[PDB]
DNA sequence: TATTCCCATAGCAAATACATTCACTA
DNA sequence: TAGTGAATGTATTTGCTATATATG
């Protein structure tokens, strides 16, 4: 019957969200320690044109092996996924 | 096949002209002079600081240029930066030159600069890529568009087009053309458009306008809005005068509030500079307006001009002509658009058009900067901020629409070499019949950019030695009945 | 032409606070807002320098907001400029400080291709291959045989009826490594970072039979454990002439005061790291148990397994010549 | 009256105590040897976000009023980028609805220029060039090669990629099997697209 | 048809060093000889050259003498052309100031033969400019085409150890330790 | 003779994808890394999918976008064909049981962006 | 796939080369 | 007991910051 609009309540998504939750009211980019942590969430970088010779990885590139998929990371807190 | 059909045949079939056929750009970029061992190139460069020399302070000097030892020019290119000496490996044609400047008889820091070498069918090799280098067919001294004149010098471009406006005279409403042209620039970066009259009077005197060059005695034949201008009843250069001063005056009515304020000079500058931009940063500003302005006639704009006949030697004698020989082609042309016999291949003026923008900028620094004690160090620095390494050629793989990128799967010069021509329109990056498109171009050659023939070059043309094209008598005739034809 | 006396902050230029200032400078980016802290003509250059700044992707990329960049460059002209015509002074400062190697340049993308397909970067590896080399290490039986064809169907089966029981533990680089040296005849090493767990575990088991048939028990043992809870890489004169001749390729040594050095053995190089890894912890068996008995053996290792496993590299290295 | 009636009924959705900062895949950074290239659609984005971080990391705490001012310069951001982003990547011709979601480019295609079955043939067959088998059917053949010849999928892959560029009678037979296999069709279904597609007989 | 065919040239580009080397292609179990010479052919599969990625810890697997001459289609990284080709020009740029160098020994045979007898031929051009320079002071004249020519050959040959080495490049691309280009002519059989 | 003898031709049964999890385009380093160009063909543009939704039908377009649009479903498409005792008469490809409809990259980028502004499309009830 | 250039100078951090020592091997 | 090589500490060198009207 056709596609119409909604509005979405924001912090119900807030609350059904799963996983550690980073604020970016907590980083103060004048530390340069903090600026480092705080592009490594929001940026996807790139360090060059080589292609990425990995298939899975977590978020901070600790593990790259396929059968330890599902397993969390010790470094970012984070799943390694595909 | 027999070897005496192959004479007959060699001996009845007219040859190409060898200049055109094997590339014209190779002719005006790279050959040398006997005498010096210079190129065309080099020679080129010298040309343009000799129209520049009227801007430098007194005791700066261009001394020349000179050719750069292999060994320099390897060095230049691997100078170390942040501790490491980048080389690039690609194949180019490249050469090396050094430019010389002295103040007061001491030399300053040469200023190496690179340049582009062509070879055998205009081909040129730029960071591993092959290109090939095609002349321009150019209007020589003036181009005529659409109630425009066109004309280009050195430093800058102008276009002069027409307006109407209505003054009384003897109690009858009368209209004359008035001609303008935009010279200064923030005038575009903001109505009343700079009147070459409006000029005249912000030089001269409005009696010393009308007496100078019109030879008319205006007081204070009667002219009056639609204030008095009283001539002898006994012109049209006259009558354009007469019409930009009420132009002018009309919309500006507060400022001449005593006739006699008119015949002044520094009111006519505060009307211009208003138009153009406080009173006392307007007056100081136009008096070096109008010293860059009388000094804008280069020597090299000057013969071009010749060669048409206009026969000007200062800026203020080219505004005459403009207003009185060639006022015509503003609204009767006589000059047929679609010709192509009295143009000039050219090279130079678009190979080199990135050096010349620097060249240009150097000299109006100092005008900028009049009266002024200079210092070796100041000079040092402003001649690395402006002359860089790779100056002119910074920009031949990017926006130059007479280099193209090669493709030719035969060993032929001709057919997609040495044959391209390059219309002035697309010179930087149709039109109706024509019988000399049969002479100059080929009108059955039809390339989807120019399917009218006029994108390749006849290799049978006749051109001069500085590239101006020339008629051929014993094809004169079936030529020119032909373009009867056409317009009948 | 500045002065350092303690006011080194000011050595590089070209007034009642300058010594406390600097002294509390010199005691981790944008310091003059802190010292600006301590402590109209304010709002007046402030919103000159608002207006400075109102006529870039540089400073977002660094880290600058552009509500804070005003406040920076207020703080950097009224500690580094006031305090040694002042407004055209003032305006080449802040003009200057706007816009300060061609790798720091924060360049404009400007993206037939789609805005995403700009994007150029690669996997290296296919996707489908990937997939295919899933199923192939499923077939222990067709790949044992594919490398040494004499190992009877019992030994690989008891091998691979212990699959089930270690594909709960975790795997551990020392497993890895060496499956992957006996495995390479029939099934590629690369791919073992992008096979699935159960393909890996199948191969493990798959490798732990040719080591049983080849007679290295001593060493076949650590294929299927679990964890519990000096670093020379040279080869000893025993099997060095014969690792030199089986992998004559080697690493070159830097020149020590001029003086060369001879190569190192790559074999040997893998030799210690494998080595290294199985005595950096403790192993709990879940293998074979006849395996278990024949090689004299929670798990002990045994003072010569780095003399085994050179044995070990030995027979791969004949086998493949 | 529609915008009366749009807040009167989501009223309870508008003033969020929290708001998403979009997914770290959105934002790409490229460092080359030639500096950092950012796409600059992006540039309300980080502003935005850094705006916020400022309100903490002022050495001087915020008055309630500066804080305000702060907090709806950041919002105003966000609404800039959101518009902005949406008018620039998701709506054009190189957007993601027009060339994404309603197009693609597909996996197992080929693509090459036509001759003619000018011999007696059956309307609605193809003939494909030796080079775009092997390559097209790279994993139909390794199939066949694994099972009927027992090679290792390294060996059928090597084998596979080694006789594209030369004939092989193995796969030679191995495509007539894969053909013959496709009963009780002709062969394999296949479609061919000419463009510009504008009238049903384009497809 | 046979009278029809047109000849097409074309050049092949590899970079070995720090991060990959070459595998034995054109050798046997005696020899180690990545590409063909000039005056061979390219091999029936079409292959040119190939390099593998460095792994110390996977040697026992990657680096035994039948690896080396086996290609993985999925993993490796490999140059294809027309098979049967023959190869008629090769040049290699090599940097000297790697301590140490990263290629395993026993892998370079091929390349230093061809690298050395180039470098022979660009440190003559260079001796024969200097020579030339000596005797005429001012006086001497090149062409614009020789000029480049002499630029070339410094940029080949290793700079003196008193200064800096250079960082070559290839229009933004930079050099490896070894670089190689490989050309060959291929007539095709309209069909 | 003429140019262009045809040797351009592009054939490839899986592709290497981007970050993202999209096909990528070719540079001239991996040009030559296969016998024949190894690329993913634009073949559904937008006025394709046109023509499909009318003809064929929206469902079956579906799946067919769908194969590629989302990675593992070409996953499941490649392991179909290398376990099939018959790789050319596949009864189904894909279990859409096991991989529903909803995994498709572009779509989710575009709910995404459209839920962080607020809104999202849904069916009209 | 991205280039057309980079002010001079003092202090610091990290990388690097060399000497020394203790444990393993013959 | 003699020879040798890895681990460690220490002095030296160099790359890295941080400030310094104007051309259709
Ligand atoms: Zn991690």
């Amino acid at each position: 019957m056709g596609l119409y609009a909604k509005v979405v309540d924001h912090n119900e998504v807030h609350d059904q969200f799963t996983g550690k939750r980073i604020y970016a009211n907590d980083y103060n980019t004048s530390n340069s320690d903090e600026k480092e942590e705080f592009d490594r969430h929001f940026y996807s970088h790139f360090q060059d044109s080589e292609a990425i010779e990995s298939s899975v990885s977590c978020d901070c590139r600790a593990i790259e092996d396929a059968h330890k998929l599902g397993v969390i990371c010790d470094i970012c807190n984070t799943p390694v996924v595909n | 096949p027999d070897p005496f059909l192959i004479e007959k045949i060699r001996e009845n079939t007219p040859c190409m002209n060898p200049t055109l056929a094997n590339g014209i750009t190779v002719e005006h970029t790279m050959t040398r002079d006997p005498n010096t061992g210079v190129n065309m190139t080099r020679r080129y460069i010298d040309s343009l600081f000799d129209i520049s020399s009227v801007l430098f302070p007194d005791g700066f000097k261009y001394e020349g240029n000179r050719a750069c030892t292999p060994l320099k020019h390897f060095e230049e290119i691997t100078r170390e930066y942040n501790a490491k000496r980048i080389a690039n490996i690609a194949p180019t044609d490249m050469y090396m030159i050094d430019l010389m400047f002295s103040y007061k008889g001491e030399m300053l820091y040469p200023r190496p600069m690179l340049l582009p070498a062509f070879k055998r069918g205009n081909m040129v090799t730029i960071n591993g890529a092959k290109y090939i280098g095609s002349p321009v067919l150019t209007d020589v001294g003036f181009s005529v568009l659409n109630d425009s004149i066109f004309i280009p010098f050195r430093r800058t471009k102008l276009t002069f087009k027409q307006t109407d406006h209505h003054y009384m005279c003897n109690g009858q409403r009368k209209i004359m053309y008035v001609i303008w042209s935009q010279i200064h620039n923030e005038m575009a970066k903001r109505h009343i458009e700079s009147c070459l009259a409006h000029y005249f009077f912000c030089q001269f005197g409005v009696t010393q306008t009308f007496k100078q060059w019109a030879n008319v005695d205006v007081k204070c034949n009667i002219y009056s809005s639609a204030m008095v201008l009283v001539i002898p009843r006994h012109s049209i250069f006259a009558t354009r005068l007469i019409a930009g001063f009420w132009y002018v005056v009309d919309a500006f009515p507060m400022r001449f509030t005593r006739p006699e304020y008119v015949d002044s000079t520094n009111l006519w500058r505060v009307i211009l500079g208003h138009m153009v931009f406080h009173q006392g940063k307007v007056e100081e500003n136009i008096d070096s307006h109008l010293h860059s302005f009388c000094n804008s006639l280069d020597e090299m704009t000057i013969e071009e001009l010749k060669t048409v006949g206009v026969n000007v030697s200062t800026i203020w004698e080219l505004l005459y002509e403009i207003m009185t020989s060639l006022a015509h082609h503003l609204y009767a042309t006589d000059i047929d658009e679609t010709s192509m016999y009295g143009k000039r291949l050219t090279v130079l003026h678009y190979l080199m058009s990135e050096f010349n923008y620097a060249v240009s900028m150097f000299g109006y620094m100092f005008q900028s900067r009049r009266d002024r004690e200079w210092t070796v160090q100041e000079l040092n620095e402003g001649l690395k901020r402006s002359f860089k390494l790779q100056t002119a050629i910074k920009r031949l793989t990017v926006d130059h629409g007479e280099l193209d990128t090669m493709s030719n799967p035969n060993s032929s010069m001709l057919i997609k070499g040495t044959s391209i021509l390059v219309t002035q329109d697309r010179a930087k990056t149709s039109r109706i019949i024509h019988a000399s498109i049969a002479e100059v171009g080929q009108y059955k050659n039809q390339p989807k950019n120019n399917p009218d023939g006029r994108g390749r070059l006849n290799m049978y043309t006749k051109v001069g030695p500085t590239g101006l094209v020339e008629r051929r008598e014993e094809v004169r005739e079936i030529i020119d009945n032909a373009q009867l034809m056409f317009r009948a | 032409t500045g002065f350092t006396e303690t006011t080194t902050a000011y050595s590089k230029i070209r007034r009642p606070l300058v010594p406390i200032w600097g002294e509390f400078i010199d005691q981790e980016m944008h310091k003059e807002c802190e010292v600006i802290s301590l402590i109209t003509a304010y709002d007046k250059l402030s919103a000159y320098v608002k207006f400075c700044v109102e006529d870039t992707l540089a400073n977002l990329y660094r880290g600058m907001s552009s509500a804070e960049v005003p406040d920076i460059l207020q703080a950097k002209v009224m500690v580094r400029r006031l305090t040694i015509s002042i407004v055209s002074n003032m305006f080449r400062y802040v003009k200057s400080n706007l816009n300060p190697s061609t790798a720091d340049r924060v360049n404009d993308k400007r993206p037939k291709t789609s805005f995403i397909e700009s994007h150029k970067t690669k996997q290296r590896v296919t996707p489908g291959d990937i997939v295919a080399y899933n199923l192939d290490a499923l077939d222990v039986v067709k790949l044992v045989h594919k490398i040494d064809d004499t190992v009877p169907v019992e030994l690989i089966q008891e091998c691979l009826d212990c699959v089930a029981v270690t594909a709960t533990k975790d795997i551990y680089p020392h497993q890895i490594l060496l499956a992957q040296w006996v495995m390479h005849k029939a099934f590629p090493a690369r791919a073992f970072s992008h096979i699935n767990k159960n393909a890996v575990n199948h191969l493990l088991a798959a490798a732990q039979s040719l080591m049983w048939h080849w007679g290295f028990q001593q060493v076949a043992v650590f294929m299927q454990v679990e964890l519990y809870y000096r670093n020379s890489t040279r080869i000893q004169i025993k099997y060095k002439d014969v690792m030199d001749e089986l992998y004559p390729h080697q690493r070159q040594q830097r020149a020590i005061n001029g003086v060369p050095v001879a190569p190192v053995n790559i074999a040997g190089i893998a030799v210690q790291s494998a080595h290294a890894s199985i005595r950096s912890s403790n192993w709990i068996y879940h293998g074979p148990d006849r395996l278990f008995k024949e090689a004299e053996q929670v798990l002990v290792v045994p003072a010569t397994i780095k003399s085994v496993i050179t044995e070990l590299v030995i027979h791969l290295g004949k086998l493949n010549q | 009256s529609e915008f009366a009636q749009f807040v009167a009924q989501n009223k309870d959705k508008l003033f969020p105590k929290y708001l998403p900062v979009p997914s770290k895949l959105c934002f790409v950074a490229e460092s080359t040897t030639s500096g950092t290239y950012l796409d600059k659609p992006i540039e309300a984005a980080i502003d935005a976000t850094l705006t916020f971080a400022s309100i903490d990391a002022s050495s001087v705490p915020l008055s309630p009023i500066k804080a305000q001012n702060r907090t709806m310069r950041g919002l105003r951001l966000y609404g800039q980028f959101y518009e902005i982003y949406a008018k620039s990547r998701i709506a054009q011709k190189p957007g993601l609805a027009r060339r994404h979601m309603f197009g693609a480019r597909l996996n197992a295609t080929a693509r090459a220029v036509i001759t003619s079955i000018s011999d007696p043939h059956d309307y609605d067959e193809l003939h494909i060039p030796w080079g775009v088998g092997c390559q097209l059917l790279k994993y139909h053949l390794t199939n066949k090669l694994k099972a009927k010849f027992n090679m290792t999928t390294r060996e059928a892959f090597s084998f596979v990629y080694e006789n594209v560029l030369q004939y092989n009678q193995i796969i030679a037979d191995l495509f007539k099997e894969l053909i013959a296999e496709a009963a009780p069709y002709k062969g394999m279904g296949c479609t061919f697209h000419r463009n510009p597609t504008l009238q049903r007989g384009s497809t | 048809l046979k009278r029809m065919m047109p000849t097409s040239y074309s050049t092949a580009v590899a970079n070995a060093g720090r991060k990959a080397f070459f595998l034995n292609m054109y050798g046997d179990d005696k020899i180690y000889k990545p590409f063909p010479d000039i005056g061979d052919v390219i091999r029936p599969d079409g292959v040119i050259f190939a390099i593998r990625d460095h792994d110390d810890d996977l040697a026992p697997a990657e680096m035994t003498p039948r690896a080396l001459r086996t290609l993985d289609r999925t993993f490796d990284r490999a140059v294809i052309g027309t098979p049967g080709a023959k190869v008629i020009d090769i040049d290699i740029w090599r940097d000297e100031r790697v301590n140490p160098s990263p290629t395993p020994t026993g892998m370079d045979a091929q390349l230093v033969k061809y690298h050395t007898h180039l470098s022979s031929y660009y440190r003559e051009l260079l001796k024969i400019y200097r020579g030339l320079l000596a005797r005429r002071k001012d006086d001497l004249h090149i062409t614009e085409e020789f000029e480049r020519l002499i630029v070339t050959a410094q940029m080949f040959l290793p700079q003196p150890d008193n200064v800096r080495k250079l960082s070559r490049f290839y229009r933004l691309d930079p050099l490896d330790e070894w670089r190689v280009e490989v050309t060959y002519k291929a007539q095709k059989m309209p069909a | 003779l003429l140019e262009k003898i045809g040797e351009d031709w592009s054939a490839a049964a899986s592709v290497k994808t981007q970050p993202f999890g999209l096909p990528s385009k070719l540079n001239n380093a991996d040009r030559a890394s296969t016998p024949g160009r190894e690329t993913a063909i634009r073949s559904f543009g937008e006025s394709e999918t046109r023509s499909y939704n009318c003809t064929v039908g929206p469902g079956p377009t579906a799946e067919i976008l769908d194969q590629t649009n989302n990675p593992l479903a070409h996953a499941a498409v490649i392991e179909s064909w290398l376990t099939a005792e018959k790789p050319s008469s596949v009864p189904v490809a894909v279990d859409r049981e096991k991989i529903p409809f909803g995994g498709s990259r572009p779509v989710a980028m575009f709910d995404h962006l459209l839920e962080c502004s607020g809104i999202a499309l849904e069916y009209a009830p």
